[PDB]
């Protein structure tokens, strides 16, 4: 448990980059050129939080 | 600026008067004011001072 | 470290005051001076959260 334990909440965490957070893209590239950048600046911190 | 490019006097945007006359700055803090200029502008022969 | 542990969590504590957290301003006043309330909100909201 104490390799499962680790592997585990590291695999959770990785994962953790593909959501969305509530913002229009878990890409940051695609936020910064299919928006304007004072929404960017809006989804992007949602993703960043 | 012929009304129809007015929505193009904005941050961030691309346009003929957007790029290749003016930019505005995307940090820029301020106020944009448009008024009617028929009466003062618009001429029957066309206005060439522009 | 007893003494050194407790004397680093404040501090940060402090220094965290001068993040904007997306926000237009760290300031309070510059911004229910600036805006007006319905704007302001969202930025007293961010900075709040």
């Amino acid at each position: 448990d104490v390799v499962n334990h680790n592997a585990q909440a590291l695999n959770t965490l990785v994962k953790q980059l593909s959501s969305k957070f509530g913002a229009i893209s878990s890409v940051l590239n695609d936020i910064f050129s299919r928006l304007d950048k004072v929404e960017a600046e809006v989804q992007i911190d949602r993703l960043i939080t | 600026i012929r009304g129809d490019e007015v929505r193009q006097i904005a941050p961030g945007q691309t346009g003929n008067i957007a790029d290749y006359n003016y930019k505005l700055p995307d940090d820029f803090t301020g106020c944009v004011i448009a008024w009617n200029s028929n009466k003062l502008d618009s001429k029957v022969s066309g206005n060439y001072n522009y």
